[PDB]
């Protein structure tokens, strides 16, 4: 017979002890390629017979435990971009997939750590001044006031007299901010626009 | 194709509608009896220059106690005026900017806006904490958001792109009743006083009239070539206005299930923009692409009044909700308060 | 779907039925439409702040 | 294997030296069953009687610890999430109970974004001006201060020439943010708001 | 004149010494005011505003102020540093104070 | 995790170590807590050709916050010490620190006159 419930592979120097069953959950993997018996492929330790494949022993750990419950993990200090390598190497998209995605997302989470900051302009006269700054809304941060030579009166007490800008931030430095089309949106645009 | 058939069965019916309301049609004694109540020549004086805003005024909207009116800029900022005072109640900056409609609620408590974001949040004006924080946002509407309304603080409609007018329950924030009559986008809509029917136009140029308890649509009306812009429904609720892109302006009539009269001129060009209508309904306030905006006799097709004009084109009407005075949102960043 | 031009039934049975309601809807004359809303409007004409000129002394504009 | 007071856990292929008793903690765990002597179970290595586990060896310390002593600690480079999933696949409701509130407290205490800031306008002429600001109440930050020309004394000198708007941030977002309601401050709001 | 606030006054309470009267405003500021000499003896930042009520201590050391947060302040103006600080939050209720 | 090494030793019941592990977490949440820092705001004010001199001495530790012109009359504002007001600021680590309060009698009455 040629089935082994249990196969022993050594990845960079270390054992592996494992079901050629859970190896075959994609027919794209290498380890599936290692599974058949074949003249091209008989490299082993002959002590006890485990192949030997000069790979790295860490990352083929997170392999192993999505081939064997089909998740995918990788701890917060292992490389996600050696792993993700490794899992090119063995050839397993639907790991190349998913650490695809979860790079994407620290990388986001990095580059967008600019989170986009978003900016108004608040035209108040004295008067009126105090309640809106006091009534400024929650999760809004001032950011200046100017005043300027009011239109009527001795440059003050005029609804033109102060400008205060405001602004806030949108958490989209781990997430991706983007547009949406419409015709009708266009138009309007360009409406406004001129 | 089966379709065939079903195709020639709308024709036919609407043939049979046409039919219907041809018999409906008679001679519309209301410009027939134009000897009768002439609305004369009314001058309408501009009062308070709410010139706080900067950006263009979109949409502008009063509140039920008719003294409070919301305007909302183009850049985001929505602003809830004090009429009698000129005093500026609130002034709340958005999340984002490229809104085009301020909804109030029938109440005096919450405001909605909703723009090219393609969501409608709404803002609790009072609150424990004392300031304004934004209460829900509205999110389905994946086009953008062209007019709202509050049915009741925990109600509300929001005609908006991709053919819809869905009903948001503001609690849960999930639309309740849609409406996918529509083949365009909607960028009108008006509230029976009733608060039963409302009226809402698309680029279709067809207003269809809702039921808001089933979402079914009670009627539509055709007698613009155009894109439909804004809705004035009648006072009663019984029949409406409805302004288009082309000069020409509309009334309908719901039990008339068809155009009861029309308001045009050879001197006005531009598209209209915005329909009021007076206390009684009788005066039709319309504002124009045009720099000025007039009023017609509601029920006699003839120029009734003229507004001072402003430095840019008006872009929302709204008369008191007692109809005292009206205040005309225009681009040029000022509100203008007429009595 | 697209054999049925989108289902194309229910569009146009929609359609169909929207016109049966309206078909169903009754037909005030436009003489006695217009006549009702003049009426309507003449009974508010007087009461109309617009139409009926206040002094300036209750508006909130003179007040 | 064989029966024994300690018992050799091969969790993804490491092995664990712990107590029956500690793994008979609870019932609701499925180790709880694997400690069942019937031999129902065979997922064991043939060289040295080790049951083999295939789930995470470093997710499973949390949970043997909180079976050795009742208490789930996460270290500091586990994600909580592995320790909830792991918990999860031995069902202990208990424990999942217990994760999903140190949850609540991470994701409360992160993304805070709405942070309570409030702004307050203090008016004040240049005498006292630097009075209060030497005094600002601790917790306040001064974050601008605005001249405006005014007709008395010169402008200045004035106890309205300056404008010192101060701020201070208030965590409520990760303290539960809300309001109350009260009909007759209801009516108190609206009668000074018009 | 003690023209020093902008927003609405809801409460003034005079002090023992008569001399130094203690307002509120409708948005959350205190002013101690010097009634001889129309000088800001202490502007106070309320952590919430629409306070209603200010309270002076009968010995001047203490400011007490309530509002809609239904949690009454205590503030004790006279400190090591100098700067007023927060002494006392009073919970418990739950209307308005 | 700190809390599981402590959680070990109680297991282990070494008394001396447990103590000094629970005082170096109740350390450690001082510290980080809410940063109870406080920072204090001072008036410098001084003409604007000491301005630039009083900025690049600054002193070590504090920091520039805001400048201010004033309409100032003497020589067209310009060239005067109230032209411009310097305010600046310094943190102070409240958790080191504490920020308290003690009674000093004479001080007392300093702090009345002081305060008129």
């Amino acid at each position: 017979g040629s089935v082994s419930k249990w196969v022993r592979l050594n990845v960079g120097g270390t054992y592996f002890l494992t079901t050629r069953q859970t190896l075959c959950r994609d027919p794209k993997s290498f380890l599936y390629r290692l599974c058949q018996a074949d003249p091209d492929l008989d490299s082993d330790k002959d002590e006890t017979g485990a192949y030997l494949i000069d790979r790295d022993p860490t990352y083929f750990g997170p392999v192993l435990n999505y081939l064997r419950h089909g998740k995918l993990v990788i701890n917060k200090d292992l490389a996600e971009e050696g792993v993700l390598e490794e899992a090119e190497f063995y050839n397993i998209t639907s790991l190349i997939k998913l650490v695809k995605d979860k790079i994407r997302e620290r990388d986001s989470k990095t580059s967008q750590v600019p989170v986009k900051h978003v900016y108004r302009v608040l035209q108040c006269q004295e008067e009126e001044l105090t309640q809106m700054v006091s009534t400024m809304s929650d999760g809004w941060k001032f950011e200046q006031l100017v005043s300027i030579g009011s239109s009527y009166n001795y440059g003050n007490e005029d609804q033109a007299e102060f400008l205060c800008v405001v602004s806030k931030e949108l958490h989209n430095t781990p997430y991706g901010t983007a547009s949406e089309p419409s015709e009708k949106a266009k138009i309007l645009q360009e409406r406004g626009s001129r | 194709s089966e379709l065939d058939q079903l195709r020639q069965e709308a024709e036919q019916l609407k043939n049979q509608i046409r039919d219907a309301r041809k018999a409906c049609a008679d001679a519309t004694l209301s410009q027939i009896t134009n000897n009768i109540d002439p609305v004369g020549r009314i001058q309408m004086r501009t009062r308070r220059t709410l010139r706080g805003h900067l950006a263009k005024i979109y949409a502008m909207h009063w509140g039920t106690d008719s003294r409070l009116l919301v305007s909302a800029s183009q850049d985001g900022k929505l602003i809830i005026w004090d009429s009698y005072t000129t005093n500026k109640v609130h002034a709340i900056p958005l999340r984002s900017s490229w809104v085009m409609t301020c909804a109030y609620a029938p109440s005096g408590n919450y405001v909605a806006c909703g723009g090219l974001d393609n969501i409608c949040s709404i803002y609790n004006l009072k609150t424990r904490e004392g300031n304004v924080r934004v209460s829900r946002e509205l999110a389905g509407h994946t086009g953008y958001l062209s007019c709202c309304r509050f049915l009741d603080d925990n109600q509300i409609v929001t005609s908006s792109g991709d053919t819809t007018c869905a009903l948001w329950d503001i609690e849960t924030g999930q639309q309740t009743t849609t409406f996918t009559g529509h083949t365009g986008d909607v960028m009108s809509l008006s509230l029976a006083p009733d608060t039963r029917l409302f009226v809402s136009g698309a680029c279709d140029a067809s207003a269809k009239l809702w039921d808001v308890r089933e979402g079914m649509c009670r009627q539509t009306f055709t007698g613009h070539e155009s894109d439909i812009n804004a809705i004035c429904f009648f006072p009663n609720g019984n029949a409406f206005a409805t302004g288009s892109d082309d000069a020409t302006c509309r009334l309908f009539d719901l039990r008339a299930d068809q155009e009861l009269m029309t308001y045009s001129h050879d001197n006005i060009i531009c598209g209209i923009t915005s329909v009021s209508f007076s206390k009684s309904g009788r005066l039709l306030l319309a504002g124009y692409d045009d720099f000025n905006c007039n009023v017609w006799d509601a029920l006699k097709a003839d120029r009734a009044g003229v507004l001072a004009g402003h430095d840019n084109r008006v872009s929302c009407l709204g008369v008191t909700d007692d109809g005292m005075a009206v205040a005309t949102g225009s681009w040029d960043s000022f509100l203008k308060i007429w009595n | 779907m697209a054999s049925n031009n989108t289902a194309s039934i229910a569009q146009a049975r929609k359609l169909v039925e929207q016109l049966k309601m309206e078909a169903n809807i009754d037909r005030i004359k436009v003489s006695k439409a217009a006549a009702d809303l003049m009426a309507y409007c003449e009974a508010h004409a007087k009461e109309d702040p617009l139409l009926t000129p206040v002094p300036a002394s209750e508006n909130p504009f003179r007040e």
